[PDB]
RNA sequence: AACCCCCGCCGUUAGUUGCCAGCGGUUCGGCCGGGCACUCUAACGGGACUGCCCGCGAAAGCGGGAGGAAGGAGGGGACGACGUCUGGUCAGCAUGGCCCUUACGGCCUGGGCGACACACGUGCUACAAUGCCCACUACAAAGCGAUGCCACCCGGCAACGGGGAGCUAAUCGCAAAAAGGUGGGCCCAGUUCGGAUUGGGGUCUGCAACCCGACCCCAUGAAGCCGGAAUCGCUAGUAAUCGCGGAUCA
RNA sequence: CAUGUGGUUUAAUUCGAAGCAACGCGAAGAACCUUACCAGGCCUUGACAUGCUAGGGAACCCGGGUGAAAGCCUGGGGUGCCC
């Protein structure tokens, strides 16, 4: 990115839902350009939201991916000749792109066997604010106030 | 693995059937490997070359399926 | 009746024989089928580019086979021997069915 | 009397005929939700109809080659945008920019020699 | 999987048809 | 059951239950069933002893196995090891039998890596 | 062993599979394109000389 | 840079590809009559020029917007300066010099280049439920093919064999595309994951498959539960993933 | 597990390529052929080009014995174009 600064990938919303949102959320699902089995999985969780709880998946799925938003992290600033690990703001662009990815890589580190119950639970959880994928979120921002005093160097 | 019919050296075997004949002697230098051992062969006494030297290898009824290249190693180190 | 084939490496050259016979054919005979192009067969040669050691980098060229088709009706005795003697192609390949 | 555009995209092209009446769709035979099950892009392809603000106004037969099915479906969303944009040029000044249009100039990379996929170089290694 | 040689994935990988797959 | 000596395929599926014994695989498993009336998606826990003796009688003496195949397959390679054959040669030092590699891998048949150097 | 290895292969004489193909004027063993018994070598060399007719550099 | 090829969009020319798109016939299969609009085929052109609008500028040109299939180099290929590494190759070939010459030349048989106490590179298959198994059904492209590809029928579980039809190939065949979609089995197990290793039997090419082939079936189900320090590819139809084709060639 | 390379071994395990820019590289087909290596058998104006001298014989075609084959030993038929 050392000329330009590359254009923010545009994206179909839902054929569903007609989320953006979603649609970036099923491609983190997605396993080797098999975009279709990825949707499968996703909405078959999407239902069993409801199946568990009088709610609708919509506001879950906002609900959870807002408490997974990291407020704040830690980038390495390597000057002064040491790397001094600053905390500062996410930017809007990451707080998605991370808590999306956090959210599938903790639901696939849950135990159970079909992967769209994974989805279901760690969505659940998470908008509840409780889940594996909060967790390193809650994570993320500590180890930011852990090194608040460097913060003078926040570029 | 070659069925209908199973190789061996026509000269390999002629020269085994005139000692069927009489019962001769076993003395015999072969050069061909491939040539399977035939049931006429037992008793008998083959010296094969192996790529350097002629290899005495005696045949038993026990070794027949197999080919003289089987009993002429031909790495030295076997 | 008349169905010939046309068939020649360099493209610019059954152009040149595709009218000879468009000409000769419809101006002097009855109806006769336009040009068809036939799909064009291809064969790719991937060379390695040096003489040695040296995989990739090779070079590779093709050698467009072309074909080409026309047909027609009546065997006007004013186009059959018209085109005979006045027919000459160069590198075209011309075969012609019943 | 009826509406036709020619869709393309991807070794996959797709003729469209958007004859008036109540909805039928249905393309090489089959039918439209029969063709295309399981698959999530079909509803996709179907779009455009229902974006004119006219879904129940139009049977649909088309006819599509070539590609694999998602890029047949690609190919649909042109022709029934061209179909009906074809006969009523008023679409086309809020369908356009709308996006339904563009073949999609998107197609598949020429592999290079070296290369594994015209991109994909072979591993690295000093030692 | 395509080291399978007794089953369908098998055969195609290995570009030969094979007991396992259709035929005359 | 106990069937074919002490074998016991137990608490699955018929089918590849029989698997787990030495002597048959996925091949004599869909067979040994269309050979006694069996149903393959029967539990090994629950079936009639008179669907199980009949195993029991019949792969017993269909085919030989067990010890019985492990040792006649004994049998095989000393037979190619009192011979002297390039095929028994292998044995003996354990290397690969099918002449393949030796410089690389063949690890399959030397163990575990020596290294040394 | 160049040479006679030439006169071999123009041979042809015993069995079937001991023929082979060998570059029509250099003469190599392997790299024997058969559709012009040249090698890849001369095969590129002729082509960019034209001398081989129809053929020509491809690029797609 | 540009002039060249491919891919994009539109047109002209052409109708043995395609099409009741239109009708008729129909063993209701684009099969025949028939038709070239259209898909396609392959030649020739149109098209994009900071040409228009706004903003900055002395200019070049930059930012933003419009119309457009395609905007500031649209995407990809071809094309790689004077020179550098006294880089590689005299075992493609040519070529100075040196050297051999009943052998450093020649033919053949057999062996070897396929060794194995290890080390490395590039890769293949995996360690599995976004999974694997089976049955069923669906959509490509590019190519190649007459002592060649095999429609199809018989035999064998099978590789494959006997008999046998079309085609110098947009007309016939390789042909099954796979991932997918549908349905059933599986239940977290060193497992129905994973196919290494080995035993027995068997087929095809070839005089000849021991060394040293391939493929088939039964049995044998190894290591492997995501890999130390370290390290590679990729900025979009890319990486990841699925299958197909050809050169070589019995 | 596949292949290439080091090393090692071997009668031989043919040669080259050597950081990047050598190692699925020359190889886009090592079972004999390929083959450049080793053992053995064997040929030695040569399997390939040109030219001269000398003796017999046409070109040709078939077989015999010996042998792993190469090669070596060797019978028969044939009785051709002009001066
Ligand atoms: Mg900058
Ligand atoms: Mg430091
Ligand atoms: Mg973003
Ligand atoms: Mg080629
Ligand atoms: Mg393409
Ligand atoms: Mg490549
Ligand atoms: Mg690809
Ligand atoms: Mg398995
Ligand atoms: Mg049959
Ligand atoms: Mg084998
Ligand atoms: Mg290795
Ligand atoms: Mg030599
Ligand atoms: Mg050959
Ligand atoms: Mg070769
Ligand atoms: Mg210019
Ligand atoms: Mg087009
Ligand atoms: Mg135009
Ligand atoms: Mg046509
Ligand atoms: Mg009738
Ligand atoms: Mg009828
Ligand atoms: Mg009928
Ligand atoms: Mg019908
Ligand atoms: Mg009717
Ligand atoms: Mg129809
Ligand atoms: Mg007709
Ligand atoms: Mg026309
Ligand atoms: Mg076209
Ligand atoms: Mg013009
Ligand atoms: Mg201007
Ligand atoms: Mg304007
Ligand atoms: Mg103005
Ligand atoms: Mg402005
Ligand atoms: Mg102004
Ligand atoms: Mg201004
Ligand atoms: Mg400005
Ligand atoms: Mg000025
Ligand atoms: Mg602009
Ligand atoms: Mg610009
Ligand atoms: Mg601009
Ligand atoms: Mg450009
Ligand atoms: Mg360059
Ligand atoms: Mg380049
Ligand atoms: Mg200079
Ligand atoms: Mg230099
Ligand atoms: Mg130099
Ligand atoms: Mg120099
Ligand atoms: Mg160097
Ligand atoms: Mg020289
Ligand atoms: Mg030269
Ligand atoms: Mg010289
Ligand atoms: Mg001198
Ligand atoms: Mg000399
Ligand atoms: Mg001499
Ligand atoms: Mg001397
Ligand atoms: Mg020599
Ligand atoms: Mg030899
Ligand atoms: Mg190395
Ligand atoms: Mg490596
Ligand atoms: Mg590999
Ligand atoms: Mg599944
Ligand atoms: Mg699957
Ligand atoms: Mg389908
Ligand atoms: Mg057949
Ligand atoms: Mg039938
Ligand atoms: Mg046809
Ligand atoms: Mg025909
Ligand atoms: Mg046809
Ligand atoms: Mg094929
Ligand atoms: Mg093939
Ligand atoms: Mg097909
Ligand atoms: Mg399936
Ligand atoms: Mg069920
Ligand atoms: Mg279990
Ligand atoms: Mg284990
Ligand atoms: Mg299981
Ligand atoms: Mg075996
Ligand atoms: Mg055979
Ligand atoms: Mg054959
Ligand atoms: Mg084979
Ligand atoms: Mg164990
Ligand atoms: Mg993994
Ligand atoms: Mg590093
Ligand atoms: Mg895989
Ligand atoms: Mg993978
Ligand atoms: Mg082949
Ligand atoms: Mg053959
Ligand atoms: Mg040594
Ligand atoms: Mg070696
Ligand atoms: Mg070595
Ligand atoms: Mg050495
Ligand atoms: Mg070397
Ligand atoms: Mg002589
Ligand atoms: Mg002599
Ligand atoms: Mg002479
Ligand atoms: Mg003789
Ligand atoms: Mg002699
Ligand atoms: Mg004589
Ligand atoms: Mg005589
Ligand atoms: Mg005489
Ligand atoms: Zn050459």
């Amino acid at each position: 990115a050392r000329r330009r600064r590359a254009e923010v990938r545009q994206l179909q919303p839902d054929l569903v839902y007609g989320d953006v949102l979603v649609t970036a959320f099923i491609n983190k699902i997605m396993r080797d350009g098999k975009k279709n089995l990825a949707a499968r999985i996703f909405y078959d969780a999407c239902k069993i939201i409801q199946e568990k709880t009088g709610q609708e998946p919509l506001k879950v799925f906002k609900q959870a991916v807002e408490n997974v938003k990291p407020r704040m992290e830690v980038r390495s600033r390597r000057v002064g000749g040491a790397n001094y690990q600053v905390p500062m703001e996410v930017s809007p662009r990451r707080q998605q792109s991370l808590a999306l990815r956090w959210l599938v890589q903790a639901a696939n580190q849950r135990p159970e066997r079909r992967a769209a119950v994974r989805i279901a639970h760690e969505l659940m959880d998470a908008a509840e604010g409780k889940g594996g994928a909060v967790k390193k979120k809650e994570d993320v921002e500590r180890m930011a106030e852990a090194n608040r005093a460097y913060a003078h160097y926040r570029w | 693995s070659l069925k209908k019919g199973v190789f061996v050296d026509d000269h390999l075997l002629e020269k085994v059937l005139e000692l069927n004949a009489k019962g001769e002697k076993r003395l015999i230098k072969t050069w061909s490997r491939r040539s399977t051992i035939v049931p006429e062969m037992v008793g008998h006494t083959i010296a094969v070359y192996n790529g350097k030297q002629h290899v005495p290898v005696y045949i038993t009824e026990n070794m027949v399926g197999h080919k003289l290249g089987e009993f002429a190693p031909t790495r030295t180190y076997r | 009746k008349i169905r010939i084939k046309l068939r020649g490496f360099d493209h610019k050259t059954l152009d040149a024989s595709a009218q000879k016979i468009v000409e000769a054919a419809r101006r002097s005979g009855a109806q006769v089928s336009g040009p068809i192009p036939l799909p064009t067969r291809v064969r790719r040669f991937t060379v390695i580019r040096g003489p040695f050691k040296h995989k990739d980098s090779r070079e590779h060229f093709e050698l467009r086979t072309h074909n080409r088709l026309v047909d027609i009706i009546n065997p006007n005795r004013k186009t059959i021997e018209q085109l005979m003697t006045l027919d000459l192609p160069t590198g075209v390949e011309i075969e012609i069915k019943t | 009397e009826q509406y036709y555009g020619t869709g393309r995209r991807k070794e996959a092209v797709a003729r469209v005929f958007l004859r008036p009446g109540n909805g039928k769709v249905t393309v090489n035979g089959q039918d439209f939700n029969e063709y295309f099950q399981g698959l999530v892009r079909a509803v996709a392809a179907l779009e455009p109809l229902r974006a004119v603000d006219a879904l129940g106004r139009f049977d649909a037969y088309i006819t599509v080659r070539g590609g694999g099915k998602s890029g047949q479906i690609d190919a649909i969303k042109l022709g029934i945008a061209r179909a009906l944009v074809q006969y009523n040029p008023d679409y086309r000044a809020k369908l356009k920019p709308l996006g339904f249009l563009t073949r999609d100039a998107r197609v598949v990379e020429r592999k290079k020699y070296g290369k594994h996929k015209a991109r994909r170089a072979p591993q690295y290694s000093k030692r | 999987g395509k080291g399978d040689r007794r089953t369908r994935r098998g055969k195609i990988w290995r570009g030969t048809y094979g007991k396992y797959r259709p035929r005359k | 059951a106990r069937i074919a000596g002490v074998e016991i395929p137990r608490n699955k599926r018929v089918d590849v239950a029989l698997t787990y014994i030495y002597g048959i695989g996925k091949a004599r498993a869909k067979e040994a069933l269309e050979k006694t009336g069996i149903n393959p998606a029967t539990r090994v826990k629950d079936l009639t002893e008179a669907e199980v003796v009949r195993l029991r009688e019949y792969v017993e003496n269909t085919w030989k196995l067990e010890g019985e195949l492990r040792a006649e397959v004994a049998a095989n390679i000393k037979r190619l090891m009192d011979i002297g054959c390039y095929r028994g040669l292998r044995h003996r030092r354990g290397l690969p039998v099918r002449g393949q590699r030796t410089r690389t891998n063949a690890r399959t048949r030397k163990g575990p890596r020596k290294t040394v150097a | 062993a160049r040479k006679a290895l030439i006169e071999k292969a123009k041979r042809t004489p015993k069995f079937k599979v001991r023929a082979y193909t060998r570059c029509v004027r250099c003469g190599r063993a392997r790299s024997v394109y058969r559709f012009f018994g040249l090698c890849r070598i001369c095969l590129r060399e002729l082509a960019h000389k034209g001398q081989l007719p129809g053929v020509r550099k491809a690029s797609w």
